[PDB]
């Protein structure tokens, strides 16, 4: 239990993870703002949406650093 | 040389115990023919009782041997001792043996001892069944692809 | 066995039976000549003995 | 109380059920879950995996295969063909025989190469021999009782067993075809069964199996149900590309 | 060579100890026998190093 | 097939301009050749950026059955120690490795 | 109990009793990579100590091959303080 003391430390060192109580509130909302830190982080998934929409890249992280607020919905209850 | 090396195998301390199984380990890598299957097989024997030195150095050392006993003389007689070692208690000399099972197997392709070992997966005993389960461990590692 | 009595001692016969019971007199032939082959089996190199041979 | 309150908050299976887009999944382990909308979409996705079956149960997970005998290990071919095995059970048998004494003697005067090692014969086995065992794919956990469970939702016909031939008065093996089993006659007779009008039987509503027999004695067809005018009792009792893998080693 | 063979045949077969003790459950015989020395040494019992 | 008589291959064209092609193996002594090669390369000469070879190739589903030539082809751009160290494992010289990396781009590509 | 405070550049060493065995593995084979430890559980009086028996710092901790397999070397500090 002190294994937990060190294991709800890492429920606060990894944003992300879950507990058996998790809520599809929690869990979704979590793998949405992973996504948007790979679709910028990764150089190419860029282009392939500012091609998609017609925006320019700066256009593109902007919108996608807003949406990284509430992406899912507003919350659970 | 060699006839003169083997008493001081027998010596009990680290410095000239890594030193002699080094120039012992040479000479049966290259000379092999020269010492008969005999010799070997009474050096396997005392091997099997360094694998309780309280120095980590000594151990592994004695695992490479048996590889290199294991290429030498064929593989089959060292791997029967060495189960019949496994039979023994106290943990530290069996991991050290699972051990020599792996490198023997990674030498001498997997399929020479693989029967045998799960074979004596069969055998009542819990020290035996677990010493199997870990030398399949490390040999996976060994053997990795 | 090997033994030779010159009589009948019963109770001497029965315990002599039950001593080298389960043909431990030719065993005792087998294990001897063993040993005494692997010492050869070892030492061929000083002994120039190129071949050993038990007759079965 | 507060638990009081969710229970009453929790709904029926048949809420449930009603509720939701795919009702295969509702089980009371949904209807106990604190989120069952979700709990159920979940377990109506694609590709999931369910729980195992034997977290509810009391006994832990194979104390189950204990009560029952057990046999220990079958090797494979291609090891046993290898001629390492048969060295195995050979020594076996023979330090099981030898008393301790023996045992003790083979470790002094020892018995130094009793058997060389074959190589080539291992090397080909491990190498030249050596074949895919039977895997299951994706998602069928191995639970206990596995082995009991009576197996059905078989409600093909031509699904017949050598036991049932035999134990019904019909043949075994490549005449399990040419064999019209003794329900056949009687489909012949008065028609196949009227929840298995999907069914044909074959000689009675499909055709000959390979090399079938018309006749009327033990062991034929007899007369393929049909009307006064020719047409069967249904169907025909009588009757009437480059597949090459592009990367590949051979 | 059998000189050393013999001397130590005779001590350390098996055979032979399964004889001995054969012998010895047939009388029923048993030894009580179980297993610095200078106080010891140095007696009227003459004691040599070599 | 690009190069005529070349044996078969498949071309990919990804989005960033880059265009490539993965070619069969004819023989096990090919792959386990430079299956050797590279289980070796990644131990001696892994990537610069920090990253492992194996966990970036298995970054989604793990690897089945592809070889990465282009760490293969990083052999030439080694240095002459580790050359050296690593066709001396395959006790192949570096002539042995080098041209049998080249010639299976000759066979199927340019 | 771990420590478990972010990793460093700063080397563990184990005494000779615990001389051998990797860190949380318990192995006794084929360790491939060093050992490191943070500044808070680097500092003073536990400058060179053995992470496991708290003795003196003399032969080096080390990662059984197993655990760099499975990246369990990439946490930081498992002292057991
Ligand atoms: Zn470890
Ligand atoms: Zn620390
Ligand atoms: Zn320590």
């Amino acid at each position: 239990y002190t294994i937990h003391s060190q294991l709800e430390h890492l429920q606060s060192k990894y944003i992300g993870t879950g507990h058996a109580d998790t809520t599809k509130w929690e869990w979704l909302v979590n793998q949405h703002r992973d996504s948007y830190c790979s679709y910028m982080g990764h150089f190419d998934l860029l282009n392939y949406f500012a091609i998609a929409e017609n925006e320019s890249k700066a256009r593109v992280r902007f919108n996608l650093m807003e949406k990284m607020l509430q992406p899912c919905g507003p919350p659970a209850d | 040389l060699l006839p003169r090396l083997t008493p001081i195998l027998k010596n009990r301390h680290e410095k000239v115990q890594e030193n002699c199984i080094d120039l012992v380990g040479r000479i049966a890598d290259r000379g092999a023919e020269y010492v008969s299957a005999r010799e070997w097989m009474r050096i396997c024997f005392e091997l099997l009782e360094l694998l309780k030195a309280h120095k980590k150095a000594i151990r592994r050392a004695t695992v490479n041997t048996f590889g290199y006993i294991a290429k030498a003389i064929g593989p089959h007689d060292v791997l029967a001792t060495l189960l019949n070692n496994l039979k023994v208690q106290e943990r530290q000399n069996r991991v050290c043996t699972t051990v020599a099972i792996a490198i023997v197997a990674e030498t001498c392709s997997p399929f020479t001892v693989l029967p045998a070992l799960m074979n004596e997966y069969r055998v009542p005993e819990l020290n035996v069944q677990n010493g199997v389960l870990k030398s399949l461990s490390f040999l996976f590692e060994y053997i990795g692809e | 066995t090997g033994i030779f009595m010159h009589g009948k001692i019963p109770t001497l016969k029965i315990s002599l039976i039950q001593i080298f019971r389960a043909h431990l007199w030719q065993k005792i032939h087998e294990s001897i000549v063993m040993d005494l082959c692997q010492v050869f089996d070892q030492e061929l190199d000083a002994l120039e003995i190129e071949t050993v041979q038990k007759e079965t | 109380s507060k638990k009081k309150l969710r229970r009453m908050n929790r709904f029926t299976v048949a809420e449930l059920k009603q509720l939701v887009a795919r009702p295969d999944v509702v089980e009371m382990h949904d209807v106990t879950a604190q989120d069952p909308k979700l709990l159920v979409h979940l377990k109506a996705t694609r590709n999931s995996v369910p729980v195992p079956r034997h977290w509810c149960f009391k006994r832990k997970y194979l104390q189950g295969k204990r009560g029952i005998e057990k046999p220990p290990f079958e090797l494979p071919d291609f090891i046993k063909r290898t001629g390492i095995q048969e060295m195995r059970e050979a020594l076996q048998e023979k330090e099981e025989q030898k008393t301790m004494k023996s045992k003790m003697r083979e470790k002094v005067r020892p018995k130094m190469g009793k058997i060389d090692i074959d190589y080539q014969k291992l090397h080909d086995a491990f190498f030249k021999w050596q074949t895919k065992p039977k895997l299951t794919i994706h998602g069928d956990l191995y639970y206990e009782g596995k082995e009991f469970e009576t197996r059905l939702k078989e409600k093909k016909p031509g699904d017949l067993s050598d036991e049932l031939r035999i134990s019904l008065g019909m043949p075994v093996g490549p005449n399990a075809h040419k064999v019209p089993p003794p329900w056949l006659i009687a489909m012949q007779r008065y028609g196949p069964p009227p929840s298995y009008p999907n069914l044909k039987i074959p000689g009675l509503n499909s055709p000959i199996p390979e090399s079938c027999s018309f006749g009327y004695h033990a062991g034929g067809w007899g007369k393929p149900p049909v009307d006064e005018t020719g047409k069967p009792l249904y169907g025909d009792v009588f009757g009437t590309i480059d597949r090459t893998p592009w990367g590949e080693l051979e | 060579l059998i000189q050393q063979a013999m001397a130590k045949i005779m001590k350390a077969n098996p055979a032979l100890y399964v004889l001995r003790e054969r012998i010895r459950k047939g009388l029923q015989l048993y030894s009580s026998e179980p297993t610095q020395n200078y106080g010891e040494l140095f007696s009227n019992q003459i004691i040599w190093f070599v | 097939t690009l190069i005529p008589g070349g044996s078969e291959s498949l071309v990919y064209t990804t989005l960033s301009g880059g265009i490539g092609i993965l070619v069969p193996f004819t023989s096990h002594e090919d792959h386990d050749f430079f299956q050797h090669v590279e289980m070796h390369l990644r131990s001696e000469h892994p990537p610069l950026c920090g990253r492992d070879h194996l966990s970036f190739r298995s970054y989604y589903f793990p690897v089945k059955n592809v070889i990465d030539g282009d760490l293969c082809e990083q052999f030439n751009s080694m240095e002459p120690n580790k050359q050296k160290n690593v066709s001396e494992e395959l006790d192949r010289t570096p002539p042995e490795v080098s041209k049998k990396l080249e010639d299976i781009r000759t066979r199927y590509a340019f | 109990i771990f420590c478990r405070k972010q990793a460093g550049v700063a080397i563990g060493r184990l005494c000779e009793k615990c001389d051998g065995k990797c860190v949380i593995c318990d192995s006794y084979v084929r360790p491939c990579t060093l050992v490191r430890i943070c500044d808070e559980c680097n500092y003073g009086s536990y400058q060179g100590r053995c992470v496991i028996c708290g003795g003196p710092g003399v032969s080096d901790a080390y990662y059984c091959k197993e655990c760099t397999i499975q990246e369990k070397d990439r946490d930081g500090c498992p002292k057991i303080v």
